């Protein structure tokens, strides 16, 4: 997997060139930005229960035919799958925002959830509303300003974002 | 590629767990030694082709014989100079890479993984370079921690080749 | 017991190898972090029992029937109410022990590492420690990183009780 | 394994107590001091290479009997397990550097190890004997003035050695 | 789904063998026993709707919080006393499914693997549950084998929750 | 697998219904019945060397070019698979005569047994034909009405010949 | 040793679970068909000697050469006769263990384990014991389920040497 | 392991010999008795989740000292293991109960485990005391003669008090 | 197929390696005995009807209830003694096949793989094609290290049927 | 796999045949001119080496694209995979010749290497390249007079200069 | 393991000295009876069936109570377990007789076979007669002068004779 | 230590069988060459000390700077002098050791398990070695197949070297 840096590294090796000083400044400006990284990756990991607990209830009462007698979220065993499901795809959403980079999430994620999903009947569409329930929740959970030094948060939302519109968009 | 954030991660990832506290101060760790890396990678890319013509020539002269004796493997034509000289920057390349990066990554996957088979096949003497290696670390020029970045992944790479 | 320090051994001797700069750029980001964590850990060890009697009470005042109900597991009696506050003792204190050593070593071994089959066990309610918890976070008084510090290990038992 | 933290909270989780002000006043003391550690750290593990085959190869002249043909050391499979078992050494030393404690080195490395070379018929003796090579250059190394901020590493160097003769007492 | 027939057969077929004399003693064993699994499974089938008003009622009053305290978890409102209900006649529904299995494949598959996720995420008390199990065996009306079959069940869905 | 009971559970589930009267009636008959079919599992058990023996010794005869040299069931070790796979096949529908189901003949068995053989070369018309001989001496054995309280057993003896062409529909 | 009593507790152990209601309608199918199994034993065993006399001859007429050709392994002197007698003899003790205990356990241990390594070995013919077997079956003079447990035992011998 | 018709056929192989008419009449009494047995089980594998869990309150409450901090029990950890072990030693016993033999508890769970117990510092004396307050729950809840044939199981409850007792002395 | 030659192959394969000057010494030997094993498969194959009828006919003396006895396994009419000629012209004409190769590569595949289980199934008694294979041996009419190669074959095939 | 003799032998058992005296007399003079196949196994394995380093250095020469940064051949880690690709065709190659037939080739190497290379975006063009190179090298050293009796070894060397075109063939 | 090769080799590499003209006299002179050696592993390879047979015949004979009920040969698979020791103590005897050195048979076989026995209740010292009546036997079988050319093998006979020996005294 | 002897019975001890006529042909492939082995080892044996000298003597020409450089791994000095004939002389030992033992197994367990990281950490050139071996193999004056015995070995010690 790649992270912010990894990126810049490997491109420049395949075309065998040194980093250029911009690059580098990019670079560190990621650097620069990294405590406030760190403050939305400890936020959406210290609220993941309540997150997926929320966005599932939520998904469930709008869909009621995914908890009814043959549905696919009936039994506890598929609702802990499900639940389960919702957890992994904030957990990879979580290491991209560590990374910088959705490598991770679409490598260890993302790439083949479709077809597994078609495969065992999931309902892909229904999984990507409860992402985007998850995504809403945890943007607010970042954007916080109570208990945090105030500043400019909207580049690493906008890219956070970014991440859970990724792995709604792998399963819808 | 290894990094202090893929390897925190990928740490994560096998236990199945989200990322702990100790990872986000790992991570960190990272953030606040990045200057020194950033210093040491930027003089380090302003210097390459100084620092690899003296490396180079810091071969040459330690071990005359290698522009002197017959052999693919030597530097006694001009292919053999360019095929050192070439070596030599891939050297001080992969290693800013592994200083922008934060840890030997680069240096592992691009350089370091099949060395010895490379070297041994090739007829390529560890020796040789590991003294452009400490040509290098002899006349960066850097100090305070950013001397101490640079030095630590050249001391890398020379261990490797020992 | 894993600490930032330990797990950053237990890394490098699973892959057979000496300590990597990503390691020891991993134990500077535990020292630097460490400040704010000390300075948490010292707040809550010095009120610790006016946090433990007043988690105790908000525990009463969220779930009022555990004052009242007859049964081993609530806290209509003398007995109860000491197991309790024992309880939210042994949360206090562990979380201390989660701040100094840096991760949640301690909170994984002595107290989460069983704590499902326990509270199945003996019918106790993980909505009453949740409630403990958020009164120790709403009233550590703690500020600025140290006070993240506190949060952090709290909301991590928290998850676990979740 | 324990470093220098969790042997004090291992110690208070049995007495069921909070830390006391000093224990948390010698903590904070070990991670002001702990820049030191890492360059001790960084230190010996930068020259491993050169501090394992200079120790091996002044060992090999004092006994030239390990070398001779039917000695311990000779044939290159020998040898190699031998230049492994000093690195093996010098590596566990490495690790209760950093962590400032010595169960690492004790239960992965030193416990039985003893019995091992007694099965195999490893001279245990001059196994100590190599160590104490490396304890002497990796000290030297460590203490090295030059290219780092002056200062006193004298118990941090007294700590270092009090790992390396902990291995040799382990085999001697 | 395991049953008795079901575990016969995988126990000849792990063995790669054609049943064994003792694998069909085990199935006229199941036979013999399914008069008194079925008059439990009839019982309990024709008072379905009584029993299960009757045991949410039973964890109303011997919770009585769960119908004042406010949230998704309890049953205040409307919503919350159709999930009860729901909830408890899911667990007689799958009871009598048991029955006529002849063994707890049905609990297994169908309840109880997942159970301890599901209450943890959703803050339900599994006391409730024991409760609404506790009055079907005492309302249930069976005597003889058919009671114990139908209290064998019950007992074994409350061992799940303990 | 599922036996009769659980397949109607496992539907019953499905729609969230409890079973109804006819659905218990029905299932009390299956008991009602069990111990003819414990009957028609041991009496195929008890006699199955000889029903494969003789079906194959019967295939073989019909159709020479199997054993010829060159032929599909020539040499010792392509005999002893053929003649496994016809006791497999065998097993497997005593075990789904015990259970009143096909599910693990179908599923442990006869799924993806034609690719099996089309990958190998097995003619699979000709495991039919040996598979209809079993059918036949294993029905005849069935019935036979010495030894044992006379009585009707058309419907479990139809059940049981219908797994056997399960079988092979799933090969022909 | 496997019984179906044995066997039921093997299979929970394997699951590191209580013993479920499956393997009790296991463990009573045994004790339900016992009484037929008994029977059989008695009568097998109280006519042992005429039985094994019977089916030695029986193997004698079928197979003559058994008590005229030349060699250790046939029965023409009176040492092969009682190795003969005395296997017949083993057969049918082992039966009444495996009725008596409820399964092929013992004739699967005792008996059957080995049996085509020593037959190959010593050159004996298992068309031999088979004939023996089948004067067993035709001479036991069992009746109703008491005859069907003998000949269930007697064939499983048979099918065990074809 | 054993049960007692394993127990009877095993020594009467050894000794070459049929099973003798009295012996015959033994087993068919153990039979006889049969459903008794079945009873016992069921109705302490039904109670199993109180047995222990009641058995192990007395406990701390009369062994304060097994859940103060630095006590075996303390930490949820080793508090799971205790109790763990409590109903595992249960679980034993009621194979034994089924088997009509103690062999099963002997060799899968007590065969060893003082061993195990001196090695991690368990104090097996106060598992004997839970065991035997096991012992009295389990025979009360047995012996209940509320919604059963009225009988005679005094033999059997001296059998299980006599399992019990073997469990306790193992590690006592 | 397993010959000396791959079998050779096939270690140097394993340890993912070049030909070693032990396995060439191996391949040597085969061609080194090839002289001796040519011999004999060029005399068992031209005397190969003599042979087989010779052997069956001394299979039928030594075990003449095999033409006696009504039954499939038996030689009693057309039929059996066309599969018992068939049989024993297979062992022979593996065998040549094995002196040819080199080594028992054919018999171990073509014939002895499953030959256990063909002779139980069919109650074919391994000590007919003793006989055959004794007869055999006594007749081809070799000497030297020709009948040593050749004998050495029989011997093996008389040891899979013992 | 296959060698000369098996081949001969499959064949024939496949028709049920013994062999005939003139195929007896053929395999009778694959063994009078196996020295000579053992003396080119021997002088192809003994020269490894040289033959995979002069062959790839020839072919990084003549297409440098593999050898720059972004290459296929470039990283050491991609270096040393493609001179063991190299090395295990000349093995291979080695193990047919020793066979006399191809099978092990086409077996064990062959097949599925060209979707192998797709996969990958190894240039199988090249490979084919390399490996042309490798067959004049070893037929050179195969066919080379000195210090070996005088003889005739041009079926041999038409021989293994198949195996190399088959390679090169499967992946070009 | 060691062969007659490997053990002066080893024994001179302790030693860092070159074979001795009178060393690599007595090799060859290992070689030169190489084919005598050859036929005394072939003759009892090929009769091993009958060695184990006859003797475990007549070691039953000799002891009855071997094969009583109750005995350590009762039941098929203690006497298959019997059978297959004889034919593997004769297996590790044929190994050593190939290698002219008695290592194999004392590492991989011999080595800790008392204790197996004394541990399971084996009667070592009938396995010591069944074996020495398989070394009568094998012997008879290798001095055999029919169907070899006439010579002397009586130093060859001695060292079969003596690794029986060998095998019968570590378990007598 | 493997041989050709130890290969054959180490691959029928692994598959738990007699030792096949395969392995005796294998093994008197090893009696067919070792004349030729013993004749290169007795040539070898005999001129050691000259071929030593010899060797040692043609590394310091083609590789000057072994006499010259200052290092513990170079030969400037008595000291260093001597362990490169020692090494020298350990090569052509092992040699012979292999030619009287039929293979490599002396060559890999005495001297190539391990020789790379020795090479590499004494910071020991290969080439150096390879043009020792290159010397030995051009006058060690043996002719026909005992030159091809001496060359194979030869040969095989180059290419670990390579
Ligand atoms: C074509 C490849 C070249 C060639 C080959 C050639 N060799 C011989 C003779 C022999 N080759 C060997 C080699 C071995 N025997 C073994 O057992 C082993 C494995 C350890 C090897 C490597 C031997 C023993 C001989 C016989 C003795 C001798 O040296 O002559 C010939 C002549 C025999 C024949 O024609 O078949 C030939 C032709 N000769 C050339 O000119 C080609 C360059
Ligand atoms: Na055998």
């Amino acid at each position: 997997m790649l992270d912010a840096f990894a990126k810049v590294v490997s491109q420049a090796d395949t075309k065998g060139e040194f980093l250029s000083s911009a690059q580098l400044d990019a670079l560190s400006n990621v650097v620069k930005d990294g405590s406030k990284r760190l403050d939305a990756v400890n936020r959406m990991t210290s609220n993941a229960s309540t997150i997926v607990a929320n966005a599932a209830r939520s998904l469930f009462e709008e869909q009621p035919q995914l908890i009814q007698p043959g549905g696919n979220a009936y039994t506890n065993r598929r609702m802990a799958a499900c639940l389960r499901d919702m957890e992994i795809i904030l957990r990879y959403v979580t290491y991209a925002t560590l990374a910088g980079d959705s490598s991770v999430l679409d490598d260890r994620c993302l790439n083949g959830l479709r077809e597994t999903y078609q495969a065992l009947g999931v309902p892909g569409g229904s999984v990507a509303a409860g992402v985007a329930k998850m995504k809403d929740a945890a943007i607010a959970i970042v954007n916080d300003p109570n208990g945090i030094t105030k500043g400019d948060c909207s580049a690493l939302v906008s890219e956070i974002a970014s991440y859970f519109d990724r792995a709604a968009a792998a399963v819808a | 590629m290894k990094t202090p954030i893929t390897e925190a991660i990928a740490a994560a990832d096998t236990q199945g767990r989200f990322l702990s506290n100790t990872e986000l101060q790992a991570v960190n760790g990272r953030f606040e030694r990045a200057a020194a890396s950033m210093e040491a990678a930027r003089a380090l890319t302003n210097n390459a082709q100084q620092l690899i013509d003296g490396a180079a020539n810091a071969v040459y002269q330690k071990f005359p014989y290698t522009t002197q004796m017959q052999g693919a493997n030597f530097a006694s034509d001009s292919r053999g100079k360019s095929k050192c000289a070439r070596d030599i920057g891939y050297y001080l390349r992969i290693i800013t890479y592994s200083l922008v990066a934060g840890g030997t990554g680069p240096l592992d996957e691009y350089l370091i993984a099949g060395l010895d088979e490379i070297n041994r096949t090739f007829d390529l003497s560890p020796s040789w370079y590991v003294e452009a290696l400490k040509y290098i670390k002899a006349n960066h020029g850097l100090s305070g921690q950013a001397a101490n970045e640079a030095n630590t992944y050249i001391d890398y790479a020379i261990n490797a080749l020992s």
